[PDB]
DNA sequence: ATCAATATCCACCTGCAGATTCTACCAAAAGTGTATTTGGAAACTGCTCCATCAAAAGGCATGTTCAGCTGAATTCAGCTGAACATGCCTTTTGATGGAGCAGTTTCCAAATACACTTTTGGTAGAATCTGCAGGTGGATATTGAT
DNA sequence: ATCAATATCCACCTGCAGATTCTACCAAAAGTGTATTTGGAAACTGCTCCATCAAAAGGCATGTTCAGCTGAATTCAGCTGAACATGCCTTTTGATGGAGCAGTTTCCAAATACACTTTTGGTAGAATCTGCAGGTGGATATTGAT
């Protein structure tokens, strides 16, 4: 399902990041990097969900998870 | 529960009387205000503790502002804070 | 038949996407990806829509920021093409 | 007759005090602490809204949206530093192309 | 004149358990004291937020456990959760 | 009138449950602390301390010393993938670094 | 006596030793001044906060704990100086 | 006839030697003057606990050594073996220091 | 560096969808007034350590010479990645049904708080114990060769 | 495949600075009793999300062509490493005076507590207002040909 993150979408992200030319190996590399990122964040968000004895991941769970990891997200509070 | 929207809105009308703000943007300002509140209160909490004090006073808030804010933001902040405390105390 | 030179469309695209703010990954494939990863942690999870959206905002900003650093690594090596080795240097220096 | 009105502030002093008492920060809170804190918060808010308002009128819009907050923060050296680890949703990035990538 | 408390005698007891004939330098003991204080604050700080998020006024062993799971990597968390659970069930039987 | 037994001995721990409790209460972490909280916490601090001393003790025996010094602590942590992660932003005074030369720098 | 220009006392050989610990085999001549400016910025940042803690405590003596807290604030936890 | 090691040989021995040891590599008294000069510029008549200077020295050197490691990676990435200011600068930029 | 032919961008415009404001009610915050307690600022003062000084030994910084080999520049080919055309399909978006969560309230048993009294584990120095810092010399490895 | 020259490895030895063990005082856990809090079993209710379905609308996958970027090869000037001598200034260690930590006491300004009263921010429909989803034509950039 990582494959559902398409080469065109990855190209667009690099374009916003200012990138002009892109090696063919970048697309798989990027998929693994995103995967690691999402594993880490979702692992913690779910941990907050469970601690609260909820079965639904809330936006605030994700915000706490991102905070724990030195990333602060504005706009989803709270 | 609560948010800072009406206060953010009042301050918007002060600096830009004719400018509005979208709902998503108001949400970013709410996170901003909450984030900074927490950074300062936490630093002020740590300051009182290190010094074996049980009270957070305006002096802890000030030092926390000096630790957290860069350069010129710190200077104006400390000014705004002292100014408000002085106006409050006489009133 | 008319043809832009290599790099001209790419620069046109940088300008377009640095101007804009919309999410760049398709929402459903991303929603599907987030659900899959989560199931390996606990299988009966539900998601608020705003929670999937926080993950997408957070993920895209992360990847865009990483591509900026990656691009600097490529340029440093006097290249104009980003390669996996640039991604790796960037993440290594970041402490990832 | 609000503490906010006595202090000459728009931000809610009584609320900031409640939040300080309830957030487990210390056993006691001085009378001046939430006034000083509310005034810092109000001041930082005005700074960003001033700059985001300017940023909005420059691209000819009358209403601040997240893009304008991001332009405001990322174009300001002290705010950028303060908020260096913060992600603004729907903010995008500063237009910026490395010189070596441009033609001719 | 004043009593200065520290974790040194406890680090030393655990040292003798794992390496009975091994000693430790004072600088190395200062590093272990810093380590114990640092992890104490990390766990306790996370447990505090967990309670605050969930509108709870009490930090229980459950908050401690979740904090450990949020803070420790992988197998370290597992073994920590095991030791902590064992110590609590044992204590309660006492 | 009962004869005192410490909470640590009840818990089967070496680390001080009583002290950890006091430190939880004095640290502004919450209004109340459950009885099991300081026990679980003490047991976790004790476990981590054991893990590190185990590996550092091994590092001392390898360079022929009977006494652990900061170097052995640093070798212990950085050669362990989970300790290294946990202490990724930590500086060990007098720790030095792991020997490590990039391959491209060695002679042909 | 007036303290002046003490960054220049961080010598080229000391800078070489640090790079050697860092695994570096060859060093441009411009590196020494660059390193001196980077160290100065670092120490300015840490010492500024440590003194702020010193002042808040109303002391005239900077302690190791003031430095530990300053470093902690800045995401660089130092072990071995608490007591 | 007189013996001469080739360029790079002695540097490699230094790498092995200092990566083996843990001693401070900056002379202590000049570092202390530096710390005093900078602190004095924030507030006059300050004193230092001796261990506060040593904490500053441990932290500083650990910082610089860690940065040279990253700098060395940026130089190798550009297929050089020599570190240059642009490498330090790339490292600090990606670190978020600059 | 011009010119014409192409392809895409981007001001400009404007109705209306849906954001914003108006209309209005109301718990729950926030304020007030009064009564009590109390953390911590002041004012000491003893006793650590910090600043400073100095000599002397010698470690190490500094300066110089010189050539190995590195970075920088240039040239060139193959092969990768960008730009398209083409057409097949995944995603959007717009609804629906309904269950299965959270979020509230009440209400007592179970849990924690906290002052006072006993008891003892933890600390500070004192008294011992003893790894290993330094200071050797020799064995062994590595280097760069004429 | 040796040789000479160097550096590094790596035990050995032993007094003493640093670590460990011991001792006694006492601060703080522990035991007890009792006052408060609290989290939870129950019993509700209305949002939410999940599952499903389908019509099109873009958007992606694919193949081909070739511009031009990457990497290899090659060349050369000059920078940076290695090796020396010289002597400056760091390091040691030792002594001394005294600033200013900390430890103690006293006692108010400033905090908490609590009862009671007003004010207001959150909330949700209804009523209005006005930015923008799209839809252009003209403006602007780009390209191959000279
Ligand atoms: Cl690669
Ligand atoms: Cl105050
Ligand atoms: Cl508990
Ligand atoms: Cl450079
Ligand atoms: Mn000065
Ligand atoms: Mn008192
Ligand atoms: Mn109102």
């Amino acid at each position: 399902n990582i494959q559902g993150i398409t080469k065109p979408a990855i190209r667009r992200l690099a374009r916003r990041g200012g990138v002009k030319r892109i090696s063919g190996l970048i697309y798989e590399e990027t998929r693994g990097v995103l995967k690691v990122f999402l594993e880490n964040v979702i692992r913690d968000a779910v941990t907050y969900t469970e601690h609260a004895k909820r079965k639904t991941v809330t936006a605030m769970d994700v915000v706490y998870a991102l905070k724990r990891q030195g990333r602060t997200l504005y706009g989803f509070g709270g | 529960k609560e948010s800072y929207s009406i206060y953010v809105y009042k301050v918007l009308k002060q600096v830009h009387p004719d400018t509005g703000i979208s709902s998503k943007a108001m949400g970013i300002m709410n996170s901003f205000v909450n984030d900074i509140f927490e950074r300062i209160a936490g630093e002020a909490s740590r300051l009182a503790h290190y010094n074996k004090r049980s009270t957070i006073t305006s002096r802890e808030i000030q030092t926390a502002v000096r630790l957290l804010l860069p350069g010129e933001l710190a200077k104006h902040a400390v000014s705004e804070g002292t100014k408000a405390v002085t106006k409050y105390t006489s009133a | 038949p008319h043809r832009y030179r290599p790099g001209t469309v790419a620069l046109r695209e940088i300008r377009r996407y640095q101007k804009s703010t919309e999410l760049l990954i398709r929402k459903l494939p991303f929603q599907r990806l987030v659900r899959e990863i989560a199931q390996d942690f606990k299988t009966d999870l539900r998601f608020q829509s705003s929670a999937v959206m926080a993950l997408q905002e957070a993920s895209e900003a992360y990847l865009v920021g990483l591509f900026e650093d990656t691009n600097l690594c490529a340029i440093h090596a006097k290249r104009v093409t980003i390669m996996p080795k640039d991604i790796q240097l960037a993440r290594r220096i970041r402490g990832e | 007759k609000t503490r906010s009105s006595r202090a000459g502030l728009q931000f809610p002093v009584g609320r900031v005090h409640r939040l300080l008492r309830k957030g487990n920060y210390s056993e006691r809170v001085g009378a001046g602490a939430p006034v000083y804190l509310a005034a810092v918060l109000e001041y930082l808010t005005a700074e960003i809204l001033e700059l985001a308002g300017n940023a909005a009128r420059d691209n000819k819009k009358t209403r601040i949206i997240p893009r304008h907050l991001q332009l405001a923060i990322r174009n300001d050296e002290e705010l950028n530093k303060l908020l260096g680890r913060v992600t603004i949703a729907q903010g995008g990035v500063l237009p910026n192309i490395q010189a070596v990538l441009l033609p001719k």
